[PDB]
């Protein structure tokens, strides 16, 4: 989810963009912003909420000791999903 | 046993104590203390007029044979008067042991060169006033060994600052290397890990 | 009873001049004597226990190629401790530095009870427990 | 750092001193000591250049990390120049050359590219432009050299009103084309000089004391659209000062004249290398022109820089020529 | 071009300041309703030598010590810089 | 008592001036050699200046003790000059010709920086 | 416009209520080319030619002991008294009272958030005062 500023440089995801009147932009001149084209929190919203059929479900970031340190989400509240802490994989409760 | 636990030496502490008591009779004029660690290492703490006598006893006499001297070095607390405290770590290949022994001086009074007694103390006195700015009387060539020609400072000093005050160069308009106050484009952070909590409480100091 | 011949010296101690240090940062300083504040944050008093002696905080800017914190003050990172506030100054005056003494500040001793929170008549009841 | 940018630090090399300057010809004699100036405050310095980056090394040194920053570009290219400017806040033009090239003759490196250089400077936004000129400079004289800096720097004052010309006589230092000069006709035989040195007057001025002021003019405010001077302390004669350089290097001076046009034909034939000449015609002609004596321009003294005497800081220079020295008689003021 | 203002400076419980702290309860009441628009500043601190400074006009200062003064010279002292400005 | 301390060298301050000005006589005539050996720009004069403000910095001490060490450090920087255990970027230390002056008025420092 | 640095960026002294004085400590530098605000006025001064006395910190509260002793005894509460004097100055001039309720600025806390300059630009403030007028969600 690259933006281009008006000047026509690329926005990184922390939302670092120089301004039209910065003389920092001098040091891309003949070389290039690299810019990580796979915006996180872009690729995370992609994935679909998954259903469970408990008030607590648990994740550990999926592959066991690969992953991040396991979690238990509460899923009473049902105006919002569970979302994990580490991996922001979301949950929801079946019809409760 | 127990086996993530160091075993303790009864043996050996035993022995250390009674050659310290044995040190502390036969000279009562400089020694001031005498302690075994729990890891059995017997500490000689004197006063500095007895660097001679007591350094000459321990490398000479029947029951000693401390004819090695392991290292000599120097440890800066601030808060003390006599802020230096000089260590001697001496070996006995005859009796197979180790003693250290700790005196003590400022940052003017001076200590007795111990050349005469192991010369392997040269090098050391000279690394202990180049970096803590302790004058050894007596000392054949007593001069920097450590620090750049010239430096300004004692580093090892608590007081002094890790980067310390000036940094090298070259200057195109001088051609050559020139000295300049420090300057960091990342400053060192300083972190504070101390925990707020006491951790052995059997070293708790009266209040 | 010492055999080594002493000397007598009446001045106050003084080392400015063979410490290396340069005067820049001798006279233009403020040293702080200080007892640490406890961490609001947790109820531990173990860092409170000892004296400090910090320096007067001076500029940090951001340097231009990472945007990394820059200084030039050597003495940024600078903290002694000290046993006592007197062996703190002493090491201050022997140094040249200016000092500020901080008194310590110890918690005042506490009435508890916990029988008052039931109380019959007093208003230290408690209404949750 | 949001309006220009803001000073911060001790004016040490991690400092930063906010001046962002393009330096034209910083790869030549008075441009690394400009470049080292710049640098060695805290200053985003960018060095564009024409020659190999090979040559360009001996200005890495000179600033923090990402401090001199290099580019391409062509005295004939309109927009390598405005690459090199677009970002800057001050612009300094050092291009210069001693002799022609087939390529680039008096008229490119001192008028058009010079012009050039102020008009995208303009229009890019730059506010202050900072151009080096010669004291002796006007059109009248047999040095094409002169004339064209006289056009030139009537063309920059034009394009550029706000604009600083810098006049600086003879530079001398350690890499310079001065003293130097004066040491290398011992392979051939004495020390050609039109007339005997008499009658030619000259005030050289030091390397550092042109850079110190090149500094002071960026940050002066009221330099805008001004003209200096600079000049050495004293004045003195070709011949004495011929003298001394050959006394300080130890090396047997034998001065004899020669004419005026016989001076010319040797020029023509050592001009005719594909190096470097050593020297040329109009070579001949500028180191024999009388420095001009322009008391309504400030020099030195106005941006607060002392001029270092000749004596003191030339044994430097001609220290590595060698294989109590009596100053050079000098002119007195009156 | 003279008085601008007062400033007594004196301790609490210092011998030295006794006289001082006679005239403030007595004299200093009838001092200021003589001066309405005069500010007297009395600034008392531990342990601090008693003293009065005087500011004329264009910010000269002159202050006299009074030490060991009795509540009659502290009054005499007023009138000389009340009286005699500068 | 508190006083008595070990001297260094000098049991008062008119031994220790005595060490003072033979350290003096020893560092002012090396400034001839050292200008030669190590082939400096500088003049014997102003060599010679740089000793005297060396000393002079340092004029108002009056313990003994201190004033012994600022002769066993100045000899030993006579030492590594004479011995050529120096070279010409150490010698030139002294004189900060790399650094712009830093103005000691109130109103330069003022427009410079937040500093003292 | 004169640029000035904020409280915590300057070691400046600062009376409570109560008379004691305190003094604060340089945390960050201020921004800019802001500086400290007494040197913005000595710096001043000498532009003016009436150069004032004090060069340094220290000596401005080297001034301060001169007009106020007790505004260089730090966290120190210095006793001030002469309650009757004041009170018999205080019924020589008489005045009346005005027949309207007295109502302080800040009933609600609506009204505690934003009072000063540094707080009115808080962006925490503001969404402080939204929260206690539009509630929650
Ligand atoms: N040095 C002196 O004695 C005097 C100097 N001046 C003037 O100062 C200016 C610079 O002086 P100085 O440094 O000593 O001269 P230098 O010969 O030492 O340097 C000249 C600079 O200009 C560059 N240059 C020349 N031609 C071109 C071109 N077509 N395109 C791009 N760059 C070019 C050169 O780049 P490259 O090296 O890659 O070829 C070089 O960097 C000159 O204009 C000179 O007239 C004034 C009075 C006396
Ligand atoms: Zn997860």
């Amino acid at each position: 989810g690259v933006r281009t500023s008006p000047t026509g440089e690329k926005v990184t995801h922390t939302g670092q963009v120089y301004d039209d009147g910065d003389y920092r932009k001098v040091r891309f001149v003949g070389r290039q912003k690299e810019v990580n084209e796979n915006f996180a929190i872009d690729l995370i919203a992609e994935q679909p909420v998954s259903q469970v059929g408990s008030r607590v479900i648990s994740c550990d970031g999926g592959g066991g000791a690969l992953g991040h340190p396991r979690v238990y989400i509460n899923l009473d509240k049902e105006t919002k999903t569970g979302t994990c802490g580490y991996c922001g994989l979301q949950f929801r409760q079946q019809h409760h | 046993t127990r086996p993530t636990v160091r075993p303790r030496n009864d043996v050996a502490h035993k022995q250390l104590s009674a050659f310290g008591e044995y040190v502390a009779e036969i000279l009562p004029k400089y020694v001031q203390q005498v302690q075994v660690s729990c890891f059995n290492e017997l500490e000689i703490c004197i006063h500095p007029d007895g660097v001679i006598p007591v350094l000459t006893f321990l490398r000479d006499h029947s029951n000693a044979q401390f004819k090695s001297l392991a290292d000599l070095t120097a440890v800066d607390i601030p808060t003390r008067q006599n802020r230096f405290e000089i260590v001697y770590n001496l070996l006995s290949l005859r009796f197979n042991s180790r003693i250290r022994v700790k005196t003590y001086t400022d940052e003017l009074t001076p200590i007795e060169s111990s050349v005469p007694v192991y010369k392997a103390a040269n090098w050391y006195e000279r690394e202990i006033w180049d970096m803590f700015g302790v004058f050894f009387a007596n000392h054949p060539d007593l001069r920097r060994i450590l620090t750049d020609y010239g430096f300004e400072g004692h580093p090892f000093r608590k007081d002094f600052p890790l980067s310390g005050y000036v940094e090298l160069r070259y200057d195109d308009e001088v051609k050559r290397v020139v000295a300049e106050p420090v300057e960091l484009a990342q400053e060192f952070r300083k972190f504070d890990l101390n925990s707020p909590w006491e951790a052995f409480p059997a070293y708790r100091q009266p209040p | 009873t010492r055999d080594t011949q002493l000397i007598t010296v009446d001045e106050k101690l003084d080392i400015t001049t063979i410490t290396g240090v340069p005067e820049e940062h001798i006279k233009t300083r403020k040293a702080r004597i200080f007892v640490p504040a406890r961490n609001n944050m947790q109820s531990g008093v173990n860092n409170t226990k000892k004296w400090k002696m910090e320096f007067d905080t001076r500029e940090r800017w951001e340097n231009p190629l990472m945007g990394w914190a820059s200084t030039a003050d050597p003495l940024s990172n600078l903290v002694l401790t000290f046993s006592t506030k007197e062996d703190a100054v002493a090491f201050a005056e022997k140094n040249g530095w200016s000092y500020d003494v901080e008194e310590r500040k110890v918690p005042k001793p506490k009435s508890k009870s916990y029988g008052a929170n039931f109380s019959w008549n007093k208003r230290t009841r408690v209404s949750t427990k | 750092l949001h309006h220009a940018v803001i000073p911060h630090g001790k004016g040490g090399r991690s400092s930063v001193s906010g001046i962002v300057a393009t330096v034209f010809g910083a790869t030549g004699f008075l441009g690394r000591y400009v470049v080292n100036h710049l640098g060695r405050m805290g200053s985003q310095v960018i060095v564009p250049h024409r020659c190999e980056p090979y040559d360009t090394m001996h200005l890495r040194p000179m600033g923090d990390l990402g401090q001199i920053i290099f580019m391409d570009w062509n005295g004939r290219d309109k927009d390598s120049i405005r690459r090199a400017v677009e970002h800057s806040s001050v612009v300094i033009n050092l291009v210069g050359r001693e002799w022609e090239t087939q390529n680039f003759d008096f008229e490119d490196v001192f008028v058009k590219i010079p012009q050039a250089i102020a008009q995208v400077s303009k229009e890019a936004g730059v506010e202050k432009f900072i151009h080096i000129s010669h004291l002796n400079a006007d059109i009248k004289s047999s040095s094409k050299y002169l004339r064209s800096k006289a056009v030139g720097e009537k063309e920059v004052r034009e394009t550029f009103p706000e604009a600083t010309i810098i006049k600086p006589a003879e530079i001398f230092g350690r890499e310079d084309r001065f003293l130097n000069y004066f040491a290398n006709i011992r392979w051939f035989g004495g020390v050609p000089l039109i007339s005997l040195g008499k009658k030619t007057v000259k005030q050289p001025v030091y390397i550092v004391d042109v850079t110190k002021g090149i500094i002071n003019a960026i940050k002066d405010p009221d330099a805008r659209g001004k003209t200096f001077a600079f000049v050495g302390p004293s004045r003195y004669l070709l011949f004495d000062l011929v003298q001394y350089v050959f006394a300080v290097a130890h090396r047997p001076f034998l001065p004899y004249p020669l004419p005026h046009f016989a001076y010319r034909w040797i020029g023509r034939l050592f001009e005719i290398s594909p190096f470097e000449p050593w020297t040329t015609r109009d070579k001949v002609e500028r180191i024999h022109t009388t420095d001009k004596i322009l008391p309504h321009l400030p020099g030195l003294e106005d941006l607060g820089v002392e001029a270092t005497p000749l004596e003191l800081k030339a044994i430097e220079v001609l220290r590595r020529h060698r294989t109590d020295v009596q100053p050079a008689k000098t002119i007195p003021t009156s | 071009l003279g008085l601008r203002e007062i400033r007594i400076h004196l301790c609490q419980r210092s011998p030295g300041s006794q006289g001082v702290r006679d005239f403030i309860e007595k004299r200093y009441v009838e001092l200021k309703k003589a001066n309405p628009d005069l500010p007297i500043l009395i600034r008392e601190c531990s342990d601090v030598q008693p003293k009065l400074w005087a500011r004329y006009a264009f910010g000269q200062e002159k202050n006299v010590s009074l030490n060991n003064f009795s509540a009659d010279q502290v009054t005499r002292a007023l009138e000389n810089v009340l009286s005699s400005k500068a | 008592a508190s006083t008595s301390v070990k001297p260094i060298f000098s049991r008062d301050m008119n031994e220790a001036k005595r060490r003072v000005r033979e350290l003096y006589r020893a560092w002012y005539r090396e400034v001839p050699n050292t200008v030669h050996l190590f082939q400096l720009d500088i003049s014997v004069k102003q060599g010679r200046d740089k000793v005297r403000e060396m000393f002079k910095k340092n004029a108002h001490i009056t313990d003994p003790r201190v004033v012994d060490l600022l002769v066993i450090k100045g000899k030993m920087e006579l030492e590594e000059t004479i011995k050529v255990w120096k070279q010409r970027t150490h010698v030139m230390r002294f004189f900060h010709e790399t650094e712009a002056p830093r103005p000691k008025d109130f109103l330069s420092k003022f427009y410079v920086g937040h500093d003292p | 416009i004169l640029p000035g640095a904020a409280y915590t960026e300057k070691s400046a002294t600062y009376v409570n209520t109560e008379g004691r004085a305190q003094q604060t400590k340089v945390a960050v530098t201020p921004p800019g080319l802001a500086r400290e605000d007494w040197k913005i006025i000595r710096a001043l001064s000498e532009i003016a030619g009436m150069t004032l006395p004090y060069d340094t910190l220290d000596q401005v509260r080297n001034r301060l002991e001169e007009v106020s002793p007790n505004l260089v005894r730090y966290d120190d509460v210095e006793g001030a008294n002469y309650f009757q004097q004041a009170s018999e100055l205080s019924k020589l001039v008489n005045q009346q009272l005005l027949a309207d309720p007295l109502v302080p600025p800040q009933l609600t806390i609506k009204d505690f958030y934003m009072t000063d300059s540094i707080s009115r630009a808080s962006q925490t403030m503001a969404k402080c005062v939204k929260a206690v007028t539009e509630g929650a969600h």
